[PDB]
Formats: C-alpha cells, structure tokens, sequence
C-alpha cells in the first residue's frame, strides 16, 4: 500500500531500447488492453521528457491477448536487490500465474520514468502511443522482491498446513512442488488457487544422460571408425578412455562396409570404457556466481539435444526433446518450446535462467521467435553460425 | 475575447551536474544590430520572448542573416535527452486529401518557465557603449534541442479529441504537417476540414497545396505514386564521395524502379561490369513507373527473383502487373555461402519491411521447388523457416547441387584422404590411398594444413567413379562441407562443388587423426 523506494545500478542509466515492428493484430490487442489498463490506474500516458523506452508485443497462453513486456534492459539496469534445493527432488510441480497480484501495489515515484513503453503504428502515420507503469510490471526482477514479503504472509497458513510441499516464487510464476498424485495434486492446486483468491511437471522423470556406446555381433570399419571417433571425444570428459587397441582393428587399408571381427584386447577395452562411462563425471560443482550455458543441437524429425553446463566437459544436466504438438512442419516454433521447457527447468533446479547457444541464425530467430512464445519471462541468447561434429555423439 | 485554450508546458531539466551555457556574445555591425533590435521588438510585442536583466548569468551567441539566428548548441549540449517517413507503399486511397501545414510551429508552443532562464540571448549595442539588450524566450525557439518533441506532444494532444469524433476520416502526422484523408463527398470532406482548422485554432494553431504532392524525395499523386527524378552526375572524374552519392541516389531509386544494381560501385568503395550496371541503370531510369497505393481488401504478395552474385530483387504487389513497391538485397560478407541461405535472409528482410509498412506479412513467390526447400530444412543442421509461400518458375531456380549420404556406400570405392604442410617452408603433400590398391601423393609448394587436406579431398573426388566413400581426419574440411556452399571465395573449395556436383553419390567420414587408424596416413605428407 506504501512505495518502497527503488533506484538503479551506480552509473547506469535508465533503458533506452528500440521497439520492433508489431503486426496489425497485436498492436490493436495492445491498443484494447493498454486502454483497459490506463483506466484502471495501471499505467498512464507521458511526454516526450522521457527518453527511455521498453520493448513490448503481444502472445497467447486461451484465446484472449496478453501483454508481454521485455524487461530484459530494465531487469539488468535496476540495481541487486534461497532456492529450495528440495524442490527438484520432488515427484510433482505445478507452475501458476500470479502476475495478477502484482498490479494491486504501487510503484516508486522516480522509478517509473524507467518503465516507459511505445505502443507502435503502422507504417509510422502516427507517433506511437507512450505508456509508464503505476503499480508494479510483470516481468520486472524487482517486482517479486517487492511482493516477496506480501506473497509470504499470504502463504504462510498454506504452508503451515501441510509442510510436505515446497514453495518457491520465479518472476511471474509460482512453483509448487509435492509427493501427491495428480488428482489429489489438482485438487490441492484447486484449493490453493481458491486460497490465494480469498486474499504440470515431473523433476523425478528427469535425470543425466549417460553415454552410451553400441552393442553389436558385428562390426564394420565404418561402425568401428564412428566408435574410436566417439570415445574420442569422450576421453575429453572422463580420465580413463583408451583407444589404441580398438583403432588397432582400423590398421590397413580397408572398405567401410567390411566387417571387422573384435580381438580381445578390443573387447576388454571397449568393455573398460563401458565401465568407465557408467560412472558419473569428476568434481562437477555448481557455482552460484558463473553463469549457465545452455547449448541446443537439432537432430531433426522433431528431435532436440541439449546440454546444460558452466564449464566445458563439465555437464550440470543433459537431456532430450521430441515433443510434438502442431510443430512438425516448423523448426523455430519447435526451437521456442524447447528453449522455453528448458528454461524452466533451470529455472526449478538452480532458481535462474541460462544463456542459450542457438542453432539458429540470427535474422530468423529475431525475426519470428515472439510469435510462438508463451513465457513471461525471457532469457539471453547467442547465435552458433559452426555446425557441431558432436551432433550425433549426443543422438 | 474568446479565450484561447491553454497549452500546457513540458518540464524541462538539463543533463545533470551540468549547468546551463554561458557564451561571450560575437561583435556584429551596425546594420546587423539594428535588424536584430527591430526583430527582436515586434516578437517582444507579439509576446514570443520578454526582457531580463544581470541576474540571468547564461548567454546564448545571436546572428543576423533580416532573420535572427540563436545558436543553442552549447545548450543543445546540456539540455537533456528526448524522446522513420511513412512510405508511400503502405498510404490507402483516399477519394480526398488534404495537406495543413501549421505556421509559426514552435513559437506557438509555450515553453517551461523554469528553463527560459537558460535560453537568454544579448544584443550587442552601438560602439559597445552602453549595456547590450538582454531578452529569453517565452515558447520554444528554432533551433533548440526540445522543440520538435514538445511540439509533436502537444499537437498529439490537442488532436486526439477531433479523431475520436471522427473515425470517418483518417489523420496523419509527420512533423509539422497533418494530412487529412477521406471517402467521403467533397463538400463534406471540405466542410470537415474547416472544423478541424476550427478545432485547432481554438487552441491557437494557424493553418492555411493540392495534388501532386513533392514530399521527401517521393511524388504523391492521387491515384499513384512515384519518387522525384533521379538526376546521376555524369563526370569522367567519379570520387568516393560521388560513388556515396551516386549509391544512396541508386538505393532510393530501387525501391519503385525494379532491376536495380550496385554491386559493382559498393564493391569499389572497399570495370566493364560496373559500366555496363551503371548504363543498365540508365537504361532502366528512362522510361519512369507509378506505384499504386494498398487495398487492405486484397492479398499482399512479394515475388524473389535471384539477379546473380549474390544480389536479390523483389516486387511487392497486389495485383499483376501494378507494383506497390520494389527492392533489392545484398548478400552478407562470408567465405562461403550458398542460394538457399540468402533467398531465406531475403525473405526475413522482406517480411521485417512489410510488417513495417504494412502491418502484415505477404505471401511469397519464390523461385524454388517445394521438394528442394523439404530437403533443405529437413537436413539442415540449422533451424530455419519462412512463412507461407508457392514455387513460381521463373530461372535461374535455385536447387541444391549436391547431397552427401547419410550412411557408407555399398560397391563404392573407399579413398582415404590425408595432407599436409611444413609451416616455414611452406612446402607440403596431399594425397590419397584406397581398399582397391589405388595410391596418390602430390607435392605442393606455398600451402598450408588446411590447403592441402582440401587438396586431398579434391584428389579423392577428381579419381573416383560415380559413387564414392571418402574419409578425412580434417574438422575443417568437414566443417566447411558440411555447410553445403555452392559457390566460394577460395578456388579449390568451388573446384571440389564443381566435383560434387557431377558425382552421384558421395559419402564423406570423419575420424580423429593420429589415433593410429589405419588407412589414414599422415606419415606420407610429414616427408
Ligand atoms: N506533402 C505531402 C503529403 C500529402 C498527403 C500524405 C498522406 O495522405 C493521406 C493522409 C491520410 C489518409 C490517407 C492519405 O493518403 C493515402 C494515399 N493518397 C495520397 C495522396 C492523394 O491525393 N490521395 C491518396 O489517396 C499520407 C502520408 F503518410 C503522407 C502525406 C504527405
Ligand atoms: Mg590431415
């Protein structure tokens, strides 16, 4: 009910970011929504004595538009301001949407010069329409700081109710992790949802990704030449692998296609490095402070790769993408998703968002990624223009 | 009297820590001092700036050329920050249309009094002899930083109410200009516009040309539209500064004029060709074209032709024959490349230039085969996609030259490849041996690693049938075979495209080098 002041970085001005090109639709989506929230005290229009600007377009999570705003500028501009470890561990989480809330607590005074943003026209006929926020934006980091103490005394006699269940708060989105099953799950979300209106994932069905190596009664010198290539590469992670006895088969000049039978010493050598692989990797730590990487490869007909990690060889998670709804015919929706399911999970493991290394050039992406993102928040992202050699040694 | 209504002023601070300019004023003569005296009185009297005294320290320099000319750039300098031409493509046809262009733009805008302080002037006297005349302005002066933005807001402001009770009529704002537009009748369009008039000279804006319009560079004509007339120097002397302007003059004329090219004449701001481009585009900006305006009733399209190295032409219509507007695109600086890829940049440029002027993104004729864009995306290590679109056949097409399998050849010989080089002498070998005995090693002088493994390859390609396995210790080589280009900066890379193109079928391994793998040798080019 009282502004909590809020200033910036020391010597960082406010965000000034160009806003891109929006199609007809969405700027009258925008246009309806925006007028809906000027009267109701959301926002207000302002003057050309404000410089800064934010990016804004419009998705669909249901058929009704919704605002998004890419606070991105802002978030890393606006000055610092306990992740529940357990809350990967558990059988079930359920993510909410309680942005709804954050529009109810007024905003600081000298802050809200920063969080100005241009609705566009088309064609330039006219000047755009410039908004300021009033109360508290989605998609802002400071916004959930701010509402952290609210949020907890609403949730307190939740909590104190049944402490088998973990609560953790990421931008917009409430995380609830639990041991329950996904009736009896829905049923609790349904009271929990109807407690916070008096005021589906599964962490446990993911893991690391082992590397495995081919079992075959046969081996041709193709298969035998992709083999030594892979443990090869793997030698680069784990400390044992050896190759010397199995690029010993490859000696001579011979067709790829020709079956090469195994020694012994390749057997027992193949069979170490299976033993090898099935341990997990040495002194891998997560450190608070570096940043994630996060890395995709396209394996096609609908498959994605991905690893997580902070320092190279060094993977803090590793997995697959093959989900299939209405994508099939689009790689960048298909991308989107995956950065998105991604994110998220970063999000419940480590409580933050990782940089993306895309397989994508950067018009495309930059040019159609916002029509198929349904997130209300939004991570960093670089462009890899070198096709990688360890595609398939992650297929 | 009947009261004007108020406008209400912009606040206005300086940068901070910055003060406000404080500048000797320049001597000036006698006939200057008077006209600037004169000038200075009637605004004095119109009510456009008042008198100070000692206690304002800032002084801002004053010319005559009469006409006062004030220069803020110092004030420009510590005044504080403020917040694209709509192009004629994307304007809808109007049975009506009218241009007001409001006079005396920023000296009818008030200005911020706690900033007037700063935009104090003196007028030097006769023999400085006496004090020289102090005076600040009262609304926004020419020439200052804040004035277009102020004045934009304002008339924003006072225009919002006339649009809203009249969604009959469509009103466009550039700078200082309104242009009214409507279907209806002439009397009642007329009639329109004198209420608008009306409307803002209640708030104090004075206002007054007919078809066609001269309008930044562009002709605007009632049913149709074109550009002003490209005049190119003609010396026998061409600078870089006249290649600048002869480029900028080219590219503005791309837009409506179709078959535009500047490759040459951007290439020599780093020959027969760009002689005979620069004749074509003469050839070409003789007989002048008309664009039309847009119907939001009928499909958008944009069609792709491909002009050849590495330039791209497109046309954005509705109906055949009767373009709304055109373009060209460039291929981005890289070593390899090939058609695909740029057709795919094209199409997002075209697509961010529509969604832009249009609002919208327009379906697409492209020259290429539905099946070769499936093979495409669908092998492509890259995520890539474009928008809704249909093959139209007008060559070139553009198709992939060449396919390497997924998986070992059966029947097909096995040419395992390796080369190398000594790095001081610059003196290496490159070669090949196969399962069926066959052998080759070739000496070469001034190389590198990477030079000689494509050597290798382009070995193994040039002594091979039809079908043909090839395996390779070289990352590189992959790496850039893997990136499928059709053409190439280096000589030898467009040789082994030109190999590949002829071949059938062709398998390209890999595997680490020095492993001991045997058919491998990198023992032969170590010599
Ligand atoms: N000097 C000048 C200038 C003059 C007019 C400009 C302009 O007319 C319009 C303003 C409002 C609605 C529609 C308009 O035009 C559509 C196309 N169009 C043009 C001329 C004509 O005679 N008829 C007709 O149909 C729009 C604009 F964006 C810039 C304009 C600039
Ligand atoms: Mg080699």
């Amino acid at each position: 009910i009282e502004t909590v002041p809020v200033k910036l970085k020391p010597g960082m001005d406010g965000p000034k970011v160009k806003q891109w090109p929006l199609t007809e639709e969405k700027i009258k989506a925008l246009v309806e929504i925006c007028t809906e929230m000027e009267k109701e005290g959301k926002i207000s229009k302002i003057g050309p004595e404000n410089p800064y600007n934010t990016p804004v377009f419009a998705i669909k999570k249901s058929t009704k538009w919704r605002k998004l705003v890419d606070f991105r500028e802002l978030n890393k501009r606006t000055q610092d301001f306990p992740h529940p470890a357990g809350l990967k561990k558990k059988k079930s989480v359920t993510v909410l949407d309680v942005g709804d809330a954050y529009f109810s607590v007024p905003l600081d005074e000298d802050f809200r010069k920063y969080t100005a943003f241009t609705i566009p026209s088309i064609n330039n006929e006219t000047p755009g329409i410039r908004y300021q926020y009033n109360v508290l934006p989605q998609g802002w980091k400071g916004s959930p700081a701010i509402f952290q103490s609210s949020m907890t005394k609403i949730l307190e006699p939740f909590k104190k109710q049944n402490p088998d269940i973990v609560i953790y708060q990421y931008m917009d989105d409430l995380y609830v992790g639990s041991d329950l099953e996904i009736g009896q799950h829905r049923t609790k979300i349904e009271e929990l949802r109807q407690h916070l209106l008096r005021w589906e994932l599964h962490p446990d069905k993911w893991t690391v990704q082992p590397i495995v190596l081919p079992e075959k009664d046969s081996w041709t010198v193709n298969d035998i030449q992709k083999l030594v290539g892979k443990l090869n590469w793997a030698s680069q992670i784990y400390p044992g692998i050896k190759v010397r006895q199995l690029s010993k088969l490859l000696r001579g000049t011979k067709a790829l296609t020709e079956v090469i039978p195994l020694t012994e010493e390749a057997e027992l050598e193949l069979a170490e490095n299976r033993e090898i692989l099935k341990e997990p990797v040495h002194g891998v730590y997560y450190d608070p402070s570096k940043d994630l990487i996060a890395e995709i490869q396209k394996q096609g007909q609908g498959q994605w790769t991905y690893q997580i990690y902070q320092e190279p060889f060094k993977n803090l998670k590793t997995g697959k993408y093959a989900r299939m709804r209405g994508a099939h015919t689009n790689d960048v929706k298909q991308l989107t998703e995956a950065v998105q399911k991604i994110t998220t999970e970063s999000i419940v493991i480590w409580g933050k968002t990782p940089k993306f290394k895309l397989p994508i050039q950067k018009e495309t992406w930059e040019t159609w990624w916002t029509e198929y993102w349904q997130a209300t928040w939004i991570p960093e992202w670089e462009f890899v223009n070198t096709p990688p050699l360890v595609k398939l040694w992650y297929q | 009297m009947v009261p004007i209504s108020p406008i209400e002023t912009v606040p206005v601070k300086l940068k901070p820590g910055m003060d406000g300019p404080k500048v000797k004023q320049w001597p000036l003569t006698e006939e200057k001092i008077k006209a600037l005296v004169e000038i200075c009185t009637e605004m004095e009297k119109e009510g456009k700036i008042s008198k100070i005294g000692p206690e304002n320290p800032y002084n801002t320099p004053v010319f005559a050329i009469w006409r006062k000319l004030v220069d803020f750039r110092e004030l420009n300098k510590r005044t504080q920050d403020f917040w694209g031409i709509p192009h004629p493509a994307g304007l809808k046809k109007n049975k009506s249309v009218t241009v007001l262009d409001v006079g005396d733009a920023y000296f009818s805008v008030p200005l911020d009094e706690d900033f007037r302080k700063y935009t104090a002037f003196t007028i030097p006297s006769i023999n400085n002899e006496t004090p020289g005349i102090r005076y600040q302005y009262n609304v926004l002066p020419q020439g200052w930083k804040g004035s277009p933005a102020i004045f934009q807001s304002s008339m924003t402001k006072i225009l919002e109410p006339f649009a809203a009770q009249n969604p009959d009529i469509v009103i466009c704002q550039y700078m200082d200009d309104l242009y009214v537009g409507s279907d209806l009748e002439i009397g009642q369009h007329r009639t329109k516009i004198e209420e608008l008039r009306q409307h803002l000279l209640r708030w104090g804006l004075t206002t007054p040309k007919e078809p066609p319009f001269l309008w930044m560079g562009y002709e605007l004509h009632p049913d149709k539209w074109t550009v002003q007339p490209i005049v190119l120097p003609e010396k026998d002397s061409w600078t870089v500064n006249d290649i600048q302007k002869l480029v900028g003059k080219l590219n503005w004329a791309s837009q409506i004029y179709p078959g535009i090219k500047v490759r040459q004449l951007s290439k020599l701001l780093r020959t027969e060709e760009a002689e005979l481009e620069l004749a074509e585009n003469r050839e070409i900006l003789k007989e002048p074209v008309h664009g039309v305006y847009y119907d939001p009733s009928k499909d958008l399209i944009a069609e792709i032709q491909k002009q050849g190295q590495g330039q791209w032409t497109y046309q954005i219509y509705q109906e055949p024959f009767k373009n709304l507007k055109t373009g060209k695109y460039a291929r981005m600086r890289g070593a390899h490349t090939n058609d695909v890829k740029q057709l795919t940049e094209a199409v997002q440029k075209i697509t961010t230039e529509s969604i832009v002027i249009w609002g919208k993104t327009p379906k697409f004729k492209l020259p290429i085969q539905k099946e070769t864009w499936e093979t495409w995306w669908t092998e492509y290590w890259q995520a890539t996609w474009i928008p809704e679109w249909e093959f139209v056949n007008t060559p070139p097409l553009v198709k992939l030259w060449y396919q390497l399998e997924k998986e070992p050849i059966v029947g097909a010989e096995t040419f395992y490849v390796d080369g190398a080089a000594n790095r001081e002498t610059k003196l290496g070998k490159a070669g090949y041996v196969t399962n069926k005995g066959r052998q080759k090693v070739v000496p070469l002088t001034n190389t590198t690693n990477q030079k000689t493994e494509l050597q290798a390859i382009y070995l193994a390609l040039q002594d091979s049938g039809l079908e043909v396995n090839i395996v390779t210790d070289s990352q590189y080589a992959l790496g850039i075979i893997q990136a499928q280009p059709d053409k190439s900066e280096s000589e030898l890379v467009n040789q082994i495209i030109e190999q590949l193109i002829k071949k059938e079928k062709v398998y390209l391994a890999w595997v680490p080098a020095h492993k001991g793998i045997g058919g491998n040798e990198q023992v032969d080019k170590l010599v």
